[PDB]
RNA sequence: AACCUUACCAAAUCUUGACAUCCUUUGACAACUCUAGAGAUAGAGCCUUCCGGACAAAGUGACAGGUGGUGCAU
RNA sequence: GUUGGGCACUCUAAGUUGACUGCCGGUGACAAACCGGAGGAAGGUGGGGAUGACGUCAAAUCAUCAUGCCCCUUAUGAUUUGGGCUACACACGUGCUACAAUGGACAAUACAAAGGGCAGCGAAACCGCGAGGUCAAGCAAAUCCCAUAAAGUUGUUCUCAGUUCGGAUUGUAGUCUGCAACUCGACUACAUGAAGCUGGAAUCGCUAGUAAUCGUAGAUCAGCAUGCUACGGUGAAUACGUUCC
């Protein structure tokens, strides 16, 4: 029931506490970094492709 | 004393150094009374992921995001150097911030 | 005897009061502030007048019998009306939102191993 | 044995972020912008042989730069098509965007272009084997020090999968100097989804 | 490594680093120094002298290696493992000499060993007993 | 409640109890609101609380004051 | 006059200025045995002197920051020993033979993912 | 994992649908109040205004939708 | 060090030097290489990471996503409220707290690192025993806050006890968050004070600033961490050696 809930979180909700983050391109709630509003997977995808500034795999 | 102070934030040292050198030479070319380039502690964040799709939390991939910070002051300004600084809107991946 | 129990004698007054059901360390320290005796002292060596001041003080508190009765009365109230908490009391299960799957050996009691 | 993307390994060492902008705070909007641009170029990308786009941003402007080998199909003849792009693209973004078509000659030396080609071939139902063969052939005629190619999935309409790869030359992944251009693509074949990976290594140079 | 400040000896520091729990060198230091003070109190003479005599007593000269059933075959103990085992047994059998304070425990242990008594000497003679018993297998 | 600024109760329930002030004695009152506290204004009014699958009746007493309807609408049917 | 040193050991930096005197040693405007508890620390501090018979010919003042007393003191030791060369370059050979000039690189290691520490893995069980 | 998340269960509800592309009526839009409902929800309003693209609804059948199965087709 | 002053020192961070068996001797097929030595901050891939060959396990994932075929489509789709994912005769795994004098309680006092911060970090003053509350400074950072590090040290006490150990459980009263903490948050004060005196057969980790132990920080996050990721402080024992698993 993904894309429904995508619409649902992208809507406002009757009170602010119900508001939750999911990644904007993949409707995935968990492992979201709210700076990027990306999940861990898509973070890897894009930072490997070079599409996310700053980022460089470390040590 | 009567000083301009400019902050450069960049994700890359080998470009922020040259941008700094540009603006510094422009100030001590179109004026005088310039401070040096001043490194600042260079923040770095780090986001840690599990290399997987479903489980295997034991494996990780650690990504750093550096943020180099480089400060310069122009002592005792003149409008020539003011103009030749504000008339340099370069480069792209560096946030300059003037303070007066 | 103070609250009906002749508390230990070699000890200091604070800790020897801690062996009263209803009197912990906070109240021990407050009571000794009230009736002026240094806690470094010891019940055997006290002046009996100081000990009497202490007992006058202590009388103004809910202690051994009253305390048990009050607690079990509060409990049995909710056991009777059969709240969630009252039923978990009735059944010897934990009350405070704990997990009853792997833990809870206290309220349950010892292991009763069933065969798989 | 579950090996990484070399561009992800090399970013910040010999090749630079395709996105070349700063924001202390507002990645929460600007990165999604970058991605939506990357997606909206489906228009061009469906035929125009676009390898990659770099992006830069300023206070006033966006400055984007799209690399290809058939640039006429994106600039029309005089500018009709780039203007067509500015209209809708700037309508999406709501910010003044200036673009820059840029040419990469030698189109059969570029990873994503090879991958696109072999994908469309395999959708036209050619043979994985001949495809990879002739790709590496023409690349080595163009004079690359190494090519590697791989296709994986239901080859020949087979009931189950395979992974077939070819190489000629040197593909030193663990060398970090090496600027090996990797590309992945897919092919929605009538039986399933063939996944193509391609690798070129066209001599050694540094960004500094 | 180094010798110790008060007494200038290697063994004392090597023993501190074996009494030490979780890197509490100063705690170990305190209790060993108070033990030397207390063994100067009782049995008045030098703490190093009585200590060195103690380890001369308990520090063994043989050992066994278990190999093959299972033979346990004797062997000549290395001179570093000598002091190693001496100090180890000293500390451990002190810890199980069972009284209030470890300084008292240690004081009594060095005392008994100085007089060729104590659990450490018992372990020594157990070791040599089983060694010579198994001497056939050398 | 956990704090002291004001207890809690659903308006759609309190409005209806106050409606039922007259005490006709035929009345019950349904609710899904297990979150509600029990003021002294509820004494005698039988409530029909939704347990998750069923509206269960409960009679209210002077001991149920600082308590909640969910405390008396069981949910997990263990035996 | 002065003879100076910059000792560093285990995220602890110490700026030493040897001067001739009695034997006093101040450390962040405090005396040694005020500042440091132990005494083998102080042995290690004074050991560079002991190599060269220079025990009382110098006072010390140090400005220090970082870490904790033990490595902080080994850093004092190192800066002292290096300043002693600025005062007397021929003691280099004795400090060499004794191994006093080596800045210990023994830094704390990086915790690694999948492990509960730099080396320690969790408790494993097949079953 | 308080609600949402939540995919499950009970009750209550909807059936071009919570979401997208199209035709046309259109239209700028509504916000924000009150009654009832457990809430979704309807119901009175409040007067919203073509800036031919755009927001907003509405009829429409194409259509959507599926955290449904196969990880032994990928 | 705050302010007038100096940027010497530390530090910060860009460029550079540096270490390469580079040199000395011996060994060795003279070769590679080994052993030792000098110098040097460091010596023998310096230490630690990142990087994981062809392929095996028809290993995992169709619930990140994408997708072939199959199936539901007035329902296997969609909306709200409430419940449940937190059950409980039991078994297994991973960890936390302890079973105390190398300690507990109280008092004074000392030295860190790596990190976060805008409608968020919330100093000070004040009220509250404490959770925290009122006002309100500074702060988009090497400025200000988070943020007093704790173990340690110095004293005093308790003096071997199921204890002044341990802090589970339960009772009452409260604080913060939130649309609301019964199911089902954390926290505090008081009261109570369980099991537990170092663990059977078995078995795990670790070769050095490691193990061990003490604190700290952060992502997720309104709120909730004994978990995860990361940081520093103190700091070992041993390696005979390859007969066995
Ligand atoms: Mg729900
Ligand atoms: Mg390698
Ligand atoms: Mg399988
Ligand atoms: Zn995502």
């Amino acid at each position: 029931a993904k894309t429904s809930m995508v619409a649902k979180q992208q809507k406002k909700q009757k009170y602010a506490v119900r508001e939750y983050t999911r990644c904007e391109r993949c409707g995935r709630p968990h492992s979201v970094y709210r700076k990027f509003k990306l999940c861990r997977i898509c973070f890897r995808e894009l930072a490997y492709k070079g599409q996310i500034p700053g980022v460089r795999k470390s040590w | 004393k009567q000083k301009i102070r400019i902050r450069l934030k960049a994700y890359d040292h080998r470009v922020i150094d040259q941008s700094a050198e540009k603006i510094v030479e422009t100030a001590k070319r179109s004026g005088a009374d310039v401070s040096g380039p001043i490194p600042l502690p260079t923040e770095k964040s780090v986001y840690t992921i599990i290399r997987a799709v479903h489980k295997y939390k034991d494996s990780r991939e650690q990504f750093e995001q550096r943020t180099h910070k480089r400060l310069i002051d122009i002592v005792n300004p003149t409008p020539k150097t003011v103009d030749a600084l504000m008339g340099l809107n370069l480069p792209s991946g560096v946030d300059i911030e003037i303070k007066l | 005897r103070i609250a009906g129990v002749d508390i230990p004698r070699e000890k200091r007054v604070v800790i020897s009061l801690t062996y009263i059901y209803g009197i912990g360390t906070s109240t021990a320290q407050k009571i000794l502030e009230e009736a002026n005796v240094s806690a470094d002292t010891r019940v055997k060596d006290l002046t009996d007048d100081e000990l009497g001041r202490i007992r006058e003080v202590v009388d103004g508190y809910k202690v051994e019998g009253d305390l048990r009765r009050e607690t079990n009365l509060n409990i049995k109230r909710l056991m009777e009306i059969s709240s969630y908490r009252g039923i978990r009391h009735r059944r010897g299960l934990p009350v405070r939102g704990q997990k009853t799957k792997n833990n809870a050996r206290t309220r349950k009691g010892p292991v009763k191993t069933v065969a798989n | 044995g579950q090996k990484i993307n070399p561009i992800g390994l090399r970013v910040g060492i010999i090749r630079d972020w395709e996105a070349k902008w700063y924001a202390e705070k507002d990645f929460a909007s600007l990165l999604h912008e970058d991605l939506k641009i990357r997606k909206f170029i489906d228009n061009e990308l469906k035929e125009a042989s676009v390898s990659h786009v770099e992006i830069e941003r300023a206070a006033n402007r966006i400055n984007i730069a799209i690399h290809t080998g058939k640039p006429g199909m994106v600039i029309g003849k005089g500018g009709s098509e780039i203007e067509k792009l500015r209209n809708k693209l700037n309508a999406l973004t709501d910010k003044k965007v200036h673009i820059n078509v840029i040419e990469i000659k030698k189109v059969d030396l570029d990873a994503r272009l090879v991958a696109e080609n072999i994908a469309r071939q395999l959708e036209n139902r050619a043979s994985f084997r001949r495809v990879q063969k002739q790709a590496i052939t023409r690349a080595m005629k163009l004079g690359a020090k190494g090519i590697k190619t791989q296709v994986s999935g239901r080859l020949g309409g087979a009931d189950i999968a395979r992974a077939e790869q070819y190489s000629e030359g040197t593909v030193p992944l663990h060398t970090l100097r090496a600027d090996i251009d990797y590309a992945h693509a897919e092919a929605d074949t009538t039986y399933g989804k063939l996944g193509v990976k391609v690798w070129i290594y066209r001599g050694e140079v540094l960004p500094t | 490594v180094l010798p110790d400040p008060i007494h200038n000896s290697k063994l004392v520091t090597k023993l501190i680093n074996k009494i030490m729990l979780d890197g509490k060198r100063g705690t170990a230091q305190r209790i060993l120094y108070s033990a030397f003070d207390l063994v100067e109190q009782r049995s008045g003479r030098d703490a190093l002298e009585v200590f060195e005599e103690a380890i001369n007593n308990i520090m063994p000269v043989l050992e066994v290696k278990a190999r093959r059933s299972n033979y346990q075959v004797p062997v000549e103990v290395r001179p570093e493992r000598r002091t190693t085992l001496g100090l180890r047994w000293l500390v451990n059998y002190a810890r199980l000499r069972g009284e209030k304070t470890m300084e008292d425990r240690l004081a009594n242990e060095i005392l008994d060993a100085a007089n060729n008594t104590g659990g450490a000497v018992k372990k020594r003679e157990d070791t040599h007993k089983m060694a010579e018993a198994n001497k056939a297998f050398a | 409640r956990s704090i002291k600024k004001g207890p809690f109760v659903d308006e759609h329930l309190m409005k209806k109890v106050e409606a039922q002030e007259g005490s006709e004695k035929k009345q019950v009152i349904k609710t899904w609101s297990r979150r509600s506290t029990i003021f002294p204004n509820f004494i005698g009014h039988t409530f029909a609380v939704y347990d998750g699958r069923k509206h269960v009746p409960v009679y209210v007493t002077e001991d149920m004051v600082g308590h909640k309807l969910g405390e008396f609408a069981p949910t997990r049917t263990f035996k | 006059v002065e003879y100076r040193g910059t000792g560093r050991r285990k995220n602890s930096v110490a700026r030493v200025r040897l001067v001739p005197g009695e034997g006093n040693i101040t450390v962040n405007n405090r005396d040694v045995r005020e500042y440091l508890p132990f005494e083998s620390l102080i042995l290690d501090l004074n050991q560079p002197f002991d190599v060269t018979e220079t025990k009382g010919n110098y006072d010390v003042l140090v400005n220090v920051h970082g870490g904790g007393f033990t490595g902080q003191a080994q850093a004092i030791r190192h800066g002292i020993a290096r300043a002693l060369l600025e005062a007397d370059p021929e003691y280099r050979g004795s400090l060499k033979r004794a191994g006093l000039l080596t800045r210990d690189p023994r830094m704390k290691e990086r915790k690694k993912p999948g492990l509960k520490a730099a080396r320690r893995s969790p408790q494993f069980s097949k079953r």
